[PDB]
């Protein structure tokens, strides 16, 4: 049984802190890149 | 349980493999030997 | 707090009728939105809700399908709109708001509602 | 779709008297029952909210109890702003329910 | 087979649906006896 309210599982993290790192990620992936293009990130596809 | 009904006691926590009938059960003597450099 | 409601007074058999309700000294994150009906001579009938900070939106059975409900933070207004509307839907349309009891994550809809603590003056459609 | 229904449909009453208003739910509520007036031509007010947590601003004159089916809504003092149809709302479960109303007289 | 019901059918959150209660026999210590057991499963690892 569930001794209280049924609750979703979850899991946070800092928003300021991950919008940092992937400026960082981005800042150093543009270097196999170049200087003039656009980075994007996405979501996974398919699979379960 | 509770001609009464009865189980096994093995039934609580085992399950019980039956001995072979043709492996005796009667004592031999086993010597220990120290390997070489002992 | 004031709610303030608009809307076409009526629309024609198989119209869409589109209603707004505006939120004037509040914010819709923090409460949620009901849509109430009342034919005339009749009791109150719910038509549906939609969250705040959750986005999240339910209908009634009754009024199958057809029911949209949607909210604007951005102008802290919501809106109603019934597509395909017959003669037996004309009725007095109220906006309400709700409060939100919280007891897990809000964005998840961990919370109790369906208390109506505040109406709209009301708009007879 | 949960079922309600009130209890008298319409009450005989003068200024002043004591008057009881009862609500029956088809199953057990959880005490999350919601009381309101409503005067013709306007919304309907809050009274009462949880089945007994009076709403703030409403005069202390209004009171109300209940539990599993059976609610009450008492007015020790039916004052002439008071004679008005009251509805029990239903927000124990989903779609979320009115009764026929009590009209007072 | 399972036999399954939602666990909460009031619940207006996430979590609706995900958390079945299933019904099935499962054997007992004695071979000749069936007992009937009910317990909560996630929607992830029951399929109708
Ligand atoms: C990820 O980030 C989200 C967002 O910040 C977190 O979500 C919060 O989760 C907590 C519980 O984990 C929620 O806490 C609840 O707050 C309610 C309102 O709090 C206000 O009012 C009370 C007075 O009632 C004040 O004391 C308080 O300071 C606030 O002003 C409470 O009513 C809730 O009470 C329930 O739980 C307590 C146990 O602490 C019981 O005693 C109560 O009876 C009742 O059952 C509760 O305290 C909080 O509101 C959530 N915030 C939002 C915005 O949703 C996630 O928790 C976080 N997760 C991780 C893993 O970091
Ligand atoms: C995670 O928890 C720590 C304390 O254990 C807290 O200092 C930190 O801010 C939390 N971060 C998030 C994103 O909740
Ligand atoms: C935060 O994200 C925005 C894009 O949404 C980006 O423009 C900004 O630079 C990010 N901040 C940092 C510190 O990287
Ligand atoms: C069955 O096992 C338990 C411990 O697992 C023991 O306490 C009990 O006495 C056992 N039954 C019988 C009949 O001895
Ligand atoms: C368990 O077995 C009995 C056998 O009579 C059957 O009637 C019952 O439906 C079974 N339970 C489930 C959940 O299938």
């Amino acid at each position: 049984d569930v001794l209280g309210h049924v609750r979703m599982a979850h899991c946070n993290i800092s928003k300021a802190t991950w919008n940092e790192t992937l400026g960082k990620v981005v800042k150093q992936l543009r270097k196999h890149f170049g200087n003039n293009t656009i980075i994007r990130f996405a979501q996974s596809s398919g699979g379960d | 349980i509770n001609n009464k009904e009865y189980r096994l006691i093995n039934c609580n926590t085992s399950a019980i493999t039956q001995a072979c009938p043709k492996v005796s059960f009667e004592p031999i003597p086993i010597h220990y030997c120290a390997p070489a450099g002992f | 707090l004031q709610l303030q409601e608009s809307g076409p007074g009526l629309v024609k058999p198989s119209e869409t009728l589109s209603l707004t309700c505006a939120v004037s000294g509040g914010s819709i994150s923090d409460y949620c939105w009901n849509w109430i009906r009342q034919p005339p001579g009749k009791g109150l009938e719910w038509i549906g809700y939609i969250g705040g900070s959750s986005g999240s939106t339910y209908y009634n059975p009754s009024l199958k399908g057809r029911v949209t409900i949607s909210a604007d933070t951005s102008e802290n207004r919501f809106s109603l709109k019934l597509s395909s509307v017959t003669a037996a839907d004309t009725a007095v349309y109220y906006c309400a708001r709700s409060p939100i009891t919280v007891f897990g994550v809000v964005i998840f809809d961990e919370y109790t509602t369906g208390n109506l603590d505040l109406w709209g003056p009301g708009t007879p459609i | 779709d949960i079922q309600m229904t009130q209890s008298p449909s319409s009450l005989s009453a003068s200024v002043g008297d004591k008057v009881t208003i009862t609500c029956h739910a088809s199953q057990d509520i959880s005490s999350w029952l919601a009381w309101y007036q409503q005067k013709p031509g306007k919304a309907p007010k809050p009274l009462i909210y949880y089945a007994s947590s009076l709403q703030s601003g409403v005069p202390s004159r209004f009171s109300g109890s209940g539990s599993g089916t059976d609610y009450t809504l008492t007015i020790t003092s039916l004052q002439p702003e008071d004679f008005a149809t009251y509805y029990c709302q239903q927000y124990d479960d989903l779609p979320f329910t009115f009764g026929p109303g009590t009209k007072l007289d | 087979t399972l036999q399954c019901t939602n666990y909460a059918p009031k619940l207006r959150s996430m979590m609706r649906g995900e958390i079945k209660n299933c019904s099935f026999n499962m054997t007992t210590e004695l071979r000749d006896k069936k007992q009937k057991v009910y317990s909560l499963f996630y929607r992830l690892d029951v399929v109708q």
